[PDB]
């Protein structure tokens, strides 16, 4: 029935990374390989088996342009069965070649196919705002981890550096600014790194003593992306809106520092916080 | 005193499976075998070796392959399909 | 790698070896780290890691 699809997707969303998985996996949910195949052609509008690798690759697609590794980390990672396939379907998807795709600091979202939920899919909203070159204080530190660690690792990287100064502040600023970067490579173009800056705001207290440098916010097009979300739930917000909204709002973003603005306003219960990413967009 | 009298005692006185503990979505079954169970109120694994597989995979949530995963997981671990069981709920145990 | 040998042979003296194969030959090696990647078999390798 229709409640069955919406529960599979939990576990394949889940278990799009962790079994090698083909139709005849997927077929120990309930039915045979072709029913639950029949089952889902109607309720969703899209074909299962041809997306779900590409869906993989489009999981892949992220972690070929967000993710610190070579090719061949990323070769069979996202379970395939060779490279040169793997290179061959990509053309058909991006039109590109992963060398040349990692090359470019420009990454637009052509191929990268969305998170599908059978359920009631929770939209973000969008507004487009110009901003300006403002100045603030804030340290640097670097990461290679996963796709689901892109705010798993960030947690620690704004706190640490919060209550390293809050030891020697008179007041909380309110408004959090975080920038991430994608640098890649000049030996082969299939690699990157990323140096992660949150900073705090030059506010109402003059003297802010802070170890890192005086960072000039980048201007230009940007989107206030504001949300209702506590920072777990940001976690899945940056994956809906770079997963999602660059695909399903036909965005490209542009070269630079994509700002977060987070609140620390609000800081035991869960808190819900309230936070923008303004992403530089070119549009 | 009583430090030399404590220290006179000396001569004076001197002469269940774990998997069971967890419920229906806490064993990682196929899927779809882990979430569908807890759906016909079967709150646990506990309550669910009380019953027979007659009277649970005809609901149109639970599949064919949502019924094999009573049929190996007691043969890996040795129970019958009806087993009720004596002291099988944990100390605060509820649904979610 | 060179374990066992004196010179260590290269992709086109492996070129005529098992195949012509210079891609795929290098993916056997790409299923040589993956098939030692699985964090079972990688930790002997993780006490020489200190470097």
């Amino acid at each position: 029935q229709a409640g069955i699809i919406r529960d599979l997707l939990i576990w394949l969303e889940g278990h799009l990374d962790q079994p090698l998985s083909l139709d005849n996996v997927a077929a120990k949910a309930g039915y045979s390989k072709w029913h639950l195949q029949r089952m889902f052609k109607d309720v969703t509008g899209h074909a299962i088996g041809a997306y779900i690798r590409a869906r993989r690759l489009s999981k892949s697609a992220v972690a070929l342009r967000l993710t610190a590794r070579p090719i061949l980390d990323i070769a069979l990672q996202y379970r395939f069965d060779s490279q040169q396939t793997f290179t061959r379907a990509f053309k058909k998807q991006f039109a590109q070649t992963p060398a040349l795709y990692r090359r470019s600091p420009e990454w637009s979202a052509f191929g990268i196919r969305p998170p599908l939920r059978l359920g009631e899919f929770t939209m973000p909203e969008h507004k487009f705002v110009t901003l300006e070159d403002t100045p603030l204080i804030g340290v640097t530190q670097s990461y290679s981890c996963s796709l689901e660690q892109i705010s798993d690792f960030r947690h620690e990287m704004r706190y640490q550096f919060w209550h390293d100064f809050l030891g020697n502040a008179p007041t909380i600023p309110p408004v959090l600014y975080g920038l991430n970067e994608t640098r890649p490579s000049q030996d082969k173009d299939d690699e990157q790194e990323v140096f992660y800056t949150t900073a705090l705001a030059q506010d109402q207290a003059d003297g802010y003593v802070l170890t890192g440098h005086p960072v000039m916010l980048q201007g230009g097009e940007y989107v206030m992306f504001t949300y209702e979300g506590l920072g777990t739930g940001v976690q899945e917000f940056i994956l809906t809106v770079y997963g999602t909204c660059m695909p399903m709002l036909n965005l490209t973003r542009r070269k630079g520092q994509d700002i977060e603005r987070y609140y620390p306003a609000e800081d035991d219960r869960p808190i819900n916080l309230r936070c923008e990413l303004l992403i530089p967009i070119r549009r | 005193a009583t430090i030399l009298a404590e220290q006179l005692e000396a001569f004076v006185d001197l002469r269940f499976d774990p998997i069971l503990l967890r419920p229906v979505d806490d064993l990682e079954l196929t899927v779809r075998s882990a979430n569908c169970l807890k759906a016909e109120a079967i709150h646990y694994i506990g309550d669910l070796v009380q019953r027979t597989e007659v009277e649970l995979l005809k609901t149109p949530n639970l599949g064919k392959k949502s019924l094999t995963e009573i049929k190996d997981v007691l043969a890996s671990r040795g129970l019958s399909l009806g087993m009720r069981l004596e002291n099988w709920p944990p100390a605060s145990i509820a649904d979610e | 790698f060179g374990i066992d040998m004196n010179t260590d042979y290269t992709l086109e003296e492996v070129g005529k070896q098992f195949d012509v194969t210079r891609e795929r030959i290098r993916q056997i090696e790409a299923k040589a780290l993956r098939k030692l990647r699985h964090p079972s078999r990688s930790e002997v390798l993780r006490s020489f890691l200190d470097d």
